[PDB]
RNA sequence: AUAUUGGCGAGAGACCGAUAGCGAACAAGUACAGUGAUGGAAAGAUGAAAAGAACUUUGAAAAGAGAGUGAAAAAGUACGUGAAAUUGUUGAAAGGGAAGGGCAUUUGAUCAGACA
RNA sequence: GUCGAAUUUGGGUAUAGGGGCGAAAGACUAAUCGAACCAUCUAGUAGCUGGUUCCUGCCGAAGUUUCCCUCAGGAUAGCAG
RNA sequence: CGUGGAGGUCAGUGACGAAGCCUAGACCGUAAGGUCGGGUCGAACGGCCUCUAGUGCAGAUCUUGGUGGUAGUAGCAAAUAUUCAAAUGAGAACUUUGAAGACUGAAGUGGGGAAAGGUUCCACGUCAACAGCAGUUGGACGUGGGUUAGUCGAUCCUAAGA
């Protein structure tokens, strides 16, 4: 699907806080929360050159 | 079932175990490592006199930062404690396994602690509110314990052709 | 009634050692909190004393 | 050993000691080639498989 | 093979409509086919299992055993026979699960839409 | 004649196989969070059949030991298999302010081939 | 410090983001203000940092030349096939 | 050299045990790797000729999940304070009653309400989890009971406003 991945509300949260820079999820109450998103390397994140 | 150890000829033995044992893992060790090898009867004195204060429990691994009495001058150790709740369920499992001995028709006064296993149960996990609204863990480490106690109970040589001619010659010589 | 009640026991295990206070309590933790992974403290107004 | 008839760890499982007579039976063979209910239930199955004259003509 | 547009040779959905299959296709998918006495008498090979019927069980560890369906579970997609029980100490008897497709029916029971149902699939009763 | 990631009904694949594939294979847009717009998880596998361990015994009890069911309990509703990190017990060994590695041999333990 | 008024305060109501409100501190506007919060365009943009997954055999370099006015960014010659 | 899937072939392997996993055992390759034995396991899988790709990890303050040392350690030291006997109970520093010592000191640690919460109220039963010790107790768990208006409010009126 051409949506895998990208359905998710997630940003970086900048340089120098301790943690790596890729987006996290926001919001909060859930465990999806702070967990990193839109990356190949990523769970539940989209694949590297999704097939056509 | 399936302990760690078991016992050859199993009709000399009893066995006794207890499982997800809400009890410190690390006293639960030295208090079976203070019993493993001893007579029963003996041990359970041995346990009553700690829950008295009269000896203690010398504390070997899990023993960082821990005060120094004049009761652990007996096992030859500086550092002793006195486990209650420890004693109390290793307490429970040797009356158990007495038991058990008694059911099979072993003999009482013959039977020592050959197996004693202390195991990590899996952690209860509790959690506290800390400072600048942080969650930190706060667990409880059970314990498994198993233990088997035991009825007491009471080459050819090939040599070369000149080995062999020397032997020979040696016992021509003598008598 | 006993077998009922058996498998109730046992299915409340795993909640137990997880420590709820019951079936209602469902609190659910963040993976990370930005308030405490979110700091560059410069030479000015800080987040907490 | 235990066919012939201390704290050890060697263990045999059940299962493995069946597959053991099963293929001792197999070699064996090639060597030579070269309920209380019920009963109670069936005992009641098998089981079960001028006169007098009081009174007279008048109300007591 | 198959030759219809309409037939689906799918695995997964084949699956799933055998275990969504409602109680009239269950009852459908519970056949048994009978004796070879039966199958000369009425000219039939396999019919629905119900109730009040004889079989005999040609598979399993009970082979050889007869008795009456005491009922037909098409919600665990079993018939239970009264003689074929498992016997616990406590004098607790428990039903065997069997499958009609693993039974041989010795003897119909009869009623008038068992014999309009022969006669359309071609019998010959009586 | 053309379009059709909505709706209804079908048939298929050199596609994915529970951290993959839709966010969701499961009472999933659920639980939970936010005043609100909105954000949004984790979570499949006893066994062919519950036959889910009657009865005795120890324990206040959870349970244990016998016994029993089952092909198997090295399947006990923590349930197919059951790796690693990490841990316990047993046995062997080394250790005067790290350990680990390479070349060579001694010692202890253990082991294959060739046996006409 | 102030403590009977430019006083403290509940509820209702009005003002909404290139806007409000401000006895003016770029203060406050739901722990968010040098530009509130939410979703989308969007996998936005790289002068830069970090990483980039099996083996063996054989061959194997480059700061040395001319130029775009010079930085930057490019063309060209040389060395290796 | 190795991995997922595809066409062909070995009328290939397999419940007298496929795949996987463990292994102080054995062999072949310079190596990537390949092969055999033993244990565990329980239903599928491989050699060769070719086709195909989401095909090989030690790193990315990498992602998700799990686990150590720290460590039985830091700590559970604000709000003056507890003690005796009996009962209950397997178990009592913490429950109940009695006996004592104290405290809030009417701007209360008392008696009622507004916002908010929604059954937390009360009785009976009852301890697995929670009450950072304990627990026979509880705002916990299980089953129920309980809120009665012509006069108290809403309902009606209008205020800034909509
Ligand atoms: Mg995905
Ligand atoms: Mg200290
Ligand atoms: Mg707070
Ligand atoms: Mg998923
Ligand atoms: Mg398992
Ligand atoms: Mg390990
Ligand atoms: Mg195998
Ligand atoms: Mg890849
Ligand atoms: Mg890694
Ligand atoms: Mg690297
Ligand atoms: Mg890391
Ligand atoms: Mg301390
Ligand atoms: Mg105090
Ligand atoms: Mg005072
Ligand atoms: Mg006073
Ligand atoms: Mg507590
Ligand atoms: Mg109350
Ligand atoms: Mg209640």
């Amino acid at each position: 699907s051409e949506k895998a991945g990208h359905q998710t509300s997630a940003e970086s949260w900048g340089t120098g806080r301790a943690v790596a820079r890729i987006p996290r999820v926001g919001g909060g109450g859930t465990g999806r929360s702070g967990q990193g998103a839109f990356g190949n390397m990523c769970r539940g994140g989209r694949m590297f050159a999704p097939t056509k | 079932a399936r302990y760690g150890a078991t016992s050859t000829n199993p009709a000399k033995s009893a066995s006794a175990r207890g499982s997800y044992l809400r009890v410190s893992f690390k006293n639960t060790r030295e208090t079976a490592q203070a019993i493993n090898g001893w007579e029963l009867t003996k041990a359970q004195k041995y346990l009553e006199q700690v829950l008295d204060h009269q000896r203690a429990i010398p504390f070997r691994r899990f023993n960082s930062s821990i005060g120094r009495t004049a009761q652990g001058k007996e096992f030859g150790v500086t550092k002793a404690r006195w486990p209650a709740k420890s004693v109390k369920f290793v307490q429970g499992l040797l009356q158990n396994a007495a038991a058990n001995a008694e059911a099979k028709g072993l003999d009482a006064t013959k039977l020592y602690v050959s197996h004693i296993q202390v195991n990590q149960a899996p952690k209860q996990r509790r959690r506290t509110y800390r400072a600048h609204g942080r969650i930190n863990k706060y667990e409880s480490s059970p314990s498994h314990i198993e233990l088997v106690v035991t009825e007491k109970e009471e080459k050819v040589v090939r040599l070369t052709s000149r080995q062999r001619g020397r032997i020979a010659a040696q016992k021509r010589i003598a008598a | 009634r006993s077998k009922a009640d058996r498998m109730a026991k046992m299915e409340r295990r795993e909640r137990n050692r997880h420590a709820k206070q019951g079936e209602s309590d469902r609190h659910n933790a963040v993976s990370l909190s930005k308030h405490l992974f979110s700091g560059k403290r410069g030479v000015g107004k800080t987040d907490f004393r | 050993q235990n066919k012939k008839n201390s704290i050890t760890t060697r263990t045999l499982s059940k299962k493995r000691a069946k597959k053991i007579e099963r293929n001792l039976k197999y070699a064996t063979q090639r060597k030579l080639l070269v309920s209380s209910l019920t009963l109670v239930k069936e005992a009641l199955w098998s089981v079960i498989d001028q006169g007098t004259t009081l009174g007279g003509p008048f109300f007591p | 093979a198959k030759q219809s547009l309409d037939v689906s040779s799918d695995r997964r959905k084949a699956r799933k409509a055998y275990f969504t299959a409602p109680s009239s296709q269950r009852r459908v998918l519970l056949s048994a086919p009978l004796s070879k006495e039966l199958r000369a008498q009425y000219g039939i090979k396999a019919l629905p299992i119900r109730r009040d019927d004889e079989v005999l069980v040609v598979r399993g560890s009970k082979k050889g055993q007869e008795g009456k369906i005491s009922s037909v579970y098409r919600l665990k997609f079993a018939v239970q026979v009264d003689k074929v029980t498992k016997e616990k100490v406590n004098g607790a008897s428990v039903p065997i699960n069997l499958h009609p497709s693993k039974l041989v029916i010795t003897k119909l029971h009869l009623d008038k839409d068992r014999k309009a149902l022969i006669q359309r699939k071609g019998g010959k009763l009586e």
